[PDB]
């Protein structure tokens, strides 16, 4: 599957999570930002790689990054 | 508050007025800082003096030829004229050798009047305002009278002579005859020897 | 014999030149310029066993340590100079 | 302080210094020492070669290039030995084997000789190599207003 | 209070930032010991269209 | 003017191939003309075209052009004094005009950058100020020289955004 990494510049705006079409990302408590929450990618196996999270991340440069890797059935988004 | 080129409006801020010739004329704002302003005051001085000499030396062969007391050539073909002591290029290189020294010394004065004669070690230059050295440069040397008036007179005469020299350069470029010949032709038929008959026969 | 005199003399001359004139400079340069090193260590020190330095290159009774490799280098230079001289001379003679 | 024009890394210790460093090549102190010695050697060779060239040019008339043509070996070995010995020494003592104003005037006259030799090189290239530098000087002494550089059509374009 | 005061122009030092080597107004600095407390506002938008983001104290200069 | 041959190119005025070019074109014009009666407007238009061709070929002859084997003028752009009007003088005119355009643009962009909303004025051009800067850009070479000498032509390295590399 692909690799999704969350970096400490995340402000916890949740937009990456709300943008994910496969429920890869989730918000977890975190003291580093003001909002009090950082994203995470537990279900990385379900990442199709559409990079909607990167498009929806406001922080410059991006706090969420998707690195395309080994392609599985789920990553390829195949109904067959 | 000085006499102004455009009486209705007000002079620009960077033109103080004390300059010998400041009539507030700077529509395209080239003045700006005082530093390049000084580079311009000196440039205007040099252009005025050189063009006064230029107009006088481009007229004098013409006046002498037309009066018939010295059959000299026209200023434009003066370089083309043959009979000089040496080849055009030879005397040109000698000329630029002679001018390199004098003009670099003036540049040193432009940069620093104090910085700038070893030929006669007793002969020096009295200290003066930049662009107006005096001393040996004015053997007449009656500056005990009005000064700023005389400087303004030099500047305005220079400005006129430069306009005149550009005008005649264009006139030969459009008629190909001497400037005084152009002048007398305009006297002869004022309504039919003016600019409308200019044709640009040759550059 | 013209070729033999000019050639042998030239080669020996080059040898002597290497032995005394540029020998201190050459040895100073090989002191200043270390052995070739890859990633900060010599080829042999990095594992290139075939880059083991030879032993005959230091076995010399010369006061100035003019080893066999120095002899071969300067003899090559002398042979190059001599044959250049011969070749040029032949050009100037018959061409 | 004598200078290449009134009112303009360089110090008074360097002999015969006149502030002339537009390119600031001698800015670097290390390179400055090399440049000093470089000039020194250049002017020494230029004094000797000016003296040679005037002699050879005039020698049997002709030019310096005219009397120019295994022959290089003898000069090469001796000069290589002398140059290696000069190099191997230390700075500021490698010059004289065995006062200040004499160095000053030496270096000045040298710079004049270097410039003269460069002029010889340029004139020989520019001219068809017929007349030598001394012969060119004699021609200039004959009719300078009509044999100067601008009459030469090779130095300048447009004849 | 730490970091630049509000309203000052700070030069960005983050290499990856779109506004690297550019100047931006400080909106607020968070004093609760967060990693990137410095909120900097920018006249020009990045490729994402945003005009602001967060920086650390060593990622800004004034 | 009479120009010396250069780079194996004879002057167009004395070139037989140039005369052949003129002749050929004029004959083509005549052929085109022949089908029209002289009273009708195409006949006069074609005669005017023939006149224009003749005076063009004449002007190219007198203007010191060098023609080739093909018979068409060839430009000398190495800087030769006899052919400076080919490239140098129009080159100088272009450099002057293009620098005027660029300096008017630079002046307007720098002046509009001080506005409250610079990007709106970027598309809605302030025509009076624009024209003022345009006519001030007549002395572009001077003002550019001032900017170069004062160091304000070029922004310093630190202010410019660069890649992280
Ligand atoms: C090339 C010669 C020359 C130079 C260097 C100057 C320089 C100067 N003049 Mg003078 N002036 C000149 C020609 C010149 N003028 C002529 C011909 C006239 C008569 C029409 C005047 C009439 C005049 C007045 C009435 C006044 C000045 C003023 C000034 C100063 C203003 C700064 C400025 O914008 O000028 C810098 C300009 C240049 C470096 C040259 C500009 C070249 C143009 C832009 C390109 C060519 C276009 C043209 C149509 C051809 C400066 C010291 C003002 C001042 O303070 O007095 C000292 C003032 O009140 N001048
Ligand atoms: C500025 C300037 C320049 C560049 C020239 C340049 C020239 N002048 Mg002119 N001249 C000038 C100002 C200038 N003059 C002034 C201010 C007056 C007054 C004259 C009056 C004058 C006369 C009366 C004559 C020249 C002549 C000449 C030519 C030869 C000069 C020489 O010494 O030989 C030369 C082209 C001579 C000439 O026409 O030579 C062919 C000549 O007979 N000039
Ligand atoms: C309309 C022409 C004109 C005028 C009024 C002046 C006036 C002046 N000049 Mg200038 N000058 C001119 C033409 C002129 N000059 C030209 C063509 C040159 C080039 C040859 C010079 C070169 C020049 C230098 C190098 C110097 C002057 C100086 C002076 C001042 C004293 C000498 C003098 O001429 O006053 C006498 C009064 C007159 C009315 C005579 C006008 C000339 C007539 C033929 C005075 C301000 C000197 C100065 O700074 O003085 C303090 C100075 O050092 N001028
Ligand atoms: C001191 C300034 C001055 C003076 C007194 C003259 C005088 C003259 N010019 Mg010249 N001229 C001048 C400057 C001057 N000109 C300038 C700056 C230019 C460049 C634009 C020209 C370009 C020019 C051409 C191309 C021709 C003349 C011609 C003439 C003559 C006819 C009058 C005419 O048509 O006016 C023309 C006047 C102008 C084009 C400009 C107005 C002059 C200034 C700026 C205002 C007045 C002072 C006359 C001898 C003609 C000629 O040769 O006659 C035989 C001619 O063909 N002039
Ligand atoms: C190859 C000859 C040569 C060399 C090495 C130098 C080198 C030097 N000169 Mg000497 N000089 C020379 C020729 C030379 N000059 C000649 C011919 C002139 C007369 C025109 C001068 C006139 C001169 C003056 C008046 C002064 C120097 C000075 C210097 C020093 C500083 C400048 C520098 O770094 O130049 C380095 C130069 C080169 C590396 C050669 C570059 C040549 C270019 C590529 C082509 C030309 C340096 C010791 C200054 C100094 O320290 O006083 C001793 C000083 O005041 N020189
Ligand atoms: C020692 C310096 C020196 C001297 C005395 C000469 C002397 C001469 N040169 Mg040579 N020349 C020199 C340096 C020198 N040159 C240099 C450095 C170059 C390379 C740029 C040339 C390139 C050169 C060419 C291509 C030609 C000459 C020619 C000539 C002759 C006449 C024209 C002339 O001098 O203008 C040329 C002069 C220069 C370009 C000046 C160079 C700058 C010097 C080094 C400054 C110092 C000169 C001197 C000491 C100053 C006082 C002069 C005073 C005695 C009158 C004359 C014999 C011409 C000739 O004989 O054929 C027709 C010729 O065609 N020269
Ligand atoms: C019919 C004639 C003709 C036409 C239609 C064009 C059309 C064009 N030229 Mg060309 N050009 C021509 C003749 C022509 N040129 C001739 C005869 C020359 C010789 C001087 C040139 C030399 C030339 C250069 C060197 C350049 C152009 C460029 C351009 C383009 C933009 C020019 C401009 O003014 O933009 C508006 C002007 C600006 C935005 C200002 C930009 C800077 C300008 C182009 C030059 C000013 C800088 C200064 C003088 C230093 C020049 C350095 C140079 C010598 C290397 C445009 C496609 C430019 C281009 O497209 O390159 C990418 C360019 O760089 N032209
Ligand atoms: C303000 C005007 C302006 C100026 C001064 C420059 C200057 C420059 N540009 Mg830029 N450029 C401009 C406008 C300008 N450009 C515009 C409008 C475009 C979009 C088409 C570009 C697109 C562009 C590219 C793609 C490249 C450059 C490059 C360059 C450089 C090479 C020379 C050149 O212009 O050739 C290029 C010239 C052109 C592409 C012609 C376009 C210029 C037009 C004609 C100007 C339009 C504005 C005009 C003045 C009106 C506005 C003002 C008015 C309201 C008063 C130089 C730094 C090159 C570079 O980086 O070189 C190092 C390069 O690769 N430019
Ligand atoms: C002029 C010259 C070098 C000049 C260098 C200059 C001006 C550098 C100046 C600068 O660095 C400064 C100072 C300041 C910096 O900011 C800028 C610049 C401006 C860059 C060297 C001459 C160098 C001249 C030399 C070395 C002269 C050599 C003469 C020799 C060998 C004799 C040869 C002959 O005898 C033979 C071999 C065979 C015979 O047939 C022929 C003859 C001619 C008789
Ligand atoms: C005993 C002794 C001695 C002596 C010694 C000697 C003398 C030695 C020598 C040695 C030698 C004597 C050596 C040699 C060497 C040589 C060589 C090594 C060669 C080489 C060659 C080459 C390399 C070649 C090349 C070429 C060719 C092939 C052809 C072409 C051309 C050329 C030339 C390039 C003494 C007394 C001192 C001391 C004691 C001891
Ligand atoms: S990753 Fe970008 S979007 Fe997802 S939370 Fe952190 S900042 Fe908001
Ligand atoms: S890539 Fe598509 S799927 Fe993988 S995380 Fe970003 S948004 Fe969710």
């Amino acid at each position: 599957s692909h690799a999704v990494k969350i970096y400490d510049t995340c402000i916890g705006c949740t937009q990456c999570v709300r943008a994910c079409p496969t429920d890869v990302l989730e918000m977890v408590p975190w003291d580093g930002c003001k909002a009090g929450q950082i994203a995470s990618a537990p279900r990385t196996e379900d990442c199709v790689g559409c990079k909607r999270c990167e498009a929806a991340c406001p922080t410059d440069f991006l706090s969420v990054r998707v690195y395309l890797g080994s392609e599985t059935t789920r990553s390829m988004g195949l109904a067959y | 508050t000085q006499p102004m080129w455009f009486p209705g409006m007000d002079a620009p801020q960077h033109l103080k007025g004390e300059l010998p010739g400041d009539y507030g004329f700077d529509p395209l704002n080239l003045g700006k800082e005082p530093k390049d302003l000084e580079w311009y005051v000196q440039a205007e001085l040099q252009h005025g003096r050189w063009a006064m000499l230029g107009v006088a030396g481009a007229a004098a062969p013409e006046i002498l030829t037309k009066m018939g007391i010295s059959d000299l050539p026209n200023w434009h073909d003066a370089p083309n004229y043959q009979g000089y002591f040496t080849d055009a290029t030879t005397l040109f290189w000698v000329q630029m050798l002679m001018m390199n020294w004098a003009e670099v010394r003036r540049w040193q004065d432009m940069r620093k009047p104090g910085s700038v004669d070893p030929a006669f070690s007793g002969n020096k230059l009295p200290s003066g305002i930049v662009g107006y050295p005096g001393g040996i440069f004015d053997p007449l040397g009656y500056a005990k009278g009005d000064l700023n008036k005389l400087k303004a007179k030099e500047i305005a005469n220079g400005r006129l002579a430069m306009v005149a020299f550009a005008g005649i350069m264009v006139q030969y470029d459009h008629t190909g005859v001497g400037p005084v010949a152009n002048l007398v032709a305009h006297m002869s038929d004022p309504a039919h020897n003016n600019v409308f008959q200019a044709k640009f026969i040759g550059f | 014999d013209d070729v033999n005199v000019v050639m042998s003399a030239s080669n020996a001359l080059a040898l002597y030149l290497g032995r005394f004139v540029f020998l201190p400079y050459q040895r100073a340069q090989v002191e200043r310029v270390g052995m070739p090193t890859q990633n900060g260590q010599t080829h042999f020190a990095a594992g290139d066993t075939r880059a083991e330095e030879a032993s005959f290159i230091t076995s010399t009774n010369d006061p100035a340590g003019f080893n066999l490799v120095d002899v071969f280098a300067w003899g090559s230079i002398g042979h190059a100079i001599g044959f250049l001289a011969l070749a040029s001379q032949s050009a100037q003679q018959m061409l | 302080r004598p200078m290449w024009f009134p009112g303009a890394h360089l110090r008074g210790d360097l002999p015969c210094d006149y502030g002339f460093d537009p390119l600031n090549l001698g800015e670097k102190p290390d390179n400055l020492a090399r440049y000093r010695e470089a000039e020194l050697m250049h002017a020494r060779w230029a004094m000797m070669g000016v003296a040679g060239a005037v002699g050879v040019e005039i020698a049997g008339q002709g030019d310096w290039a005219s009397a120019q043509p295994a022959v290089i070996g003898v000069n090469g070995v001796l000069v290589a030995f002398a140059e290696s010995q000069r190099q191997a020494a230390t700075g500021e003592a490698r010059l004289y084997p065995g006062f200040e104003t004499l160095k000053r005037k030496e270096l000045a006259n040298g710079r004049v000789a270097m410039m003269a030799f460069f002029g010889i090189m340029a004139q020989h290239q520019a001219d068809p190599s017929g007349p030598g530098p001394v012969k060119q000087l004699a021609n200039h002494l004959a009719d300078p207003w009509h044999v100067n550089v601008c009459t030469n059509p090779s130095a300048i374009p447009w004849l | 209070q730490v970091g630049p005061p509000r309203g000052t122009m700070v030069k960005i030092l983050r290499p990856e930032s779109y506004w690297f080597n550019d100047y931006g107004k400080v909106i607020s600095v968070d004093q609760t010991g967060v990693r990137y407390p410095v909120v900097v506002r920018f006249e020009k938008v990045n490729y994402a269209g945003v005009s602001t983001n967060n920086y650390a104290l060593d990622e800004v200069e004034y | 003017r009479d120009v010396q041959p250069y780079a194996g190119l004879t002057p167009c005025k004395t070139s037989k191939a140039f005369a052949k070019r003129e002749k050929t074109e004029l004959k083509a014009l005549e052929k085109r003309l022949k089908k029209y009666d002289p009273e009708s407007a195409p006949a006069l238009a074609l005669q005017a075209t023939m006149e224009k061709t003749k005076t063009r070929f004449a002007n190219y002859g007198e203007s010191g052009l060098l023609c080739g084997k093909d018979g068409l003028p060839h430009l000398i752009v190495d800087g030769n004094l006899e052919h400076l009007g080919e490239f140098a003088i129009p080159g100088l005119g272009f450099l002057y005009v293009a620098g005027w355009i660029g300096y008017a643009g630079r002046s307007y962009i720098q002046e509009n950058k001080t506005a409250s909303k610079p990007t709106e004025g970027e598309i809605i051009i302030d025509v009076p100020k624009a024209l003022g800067l345009m006519f001030q850009a007549g002395a572009w070479p001077l003002l550019a020289g001032l900017e170069l000498k004062n160091g304000t032509l070029t922004a310093p390295e630190s202010e410019i955004t660069v890649s992280p590399r």
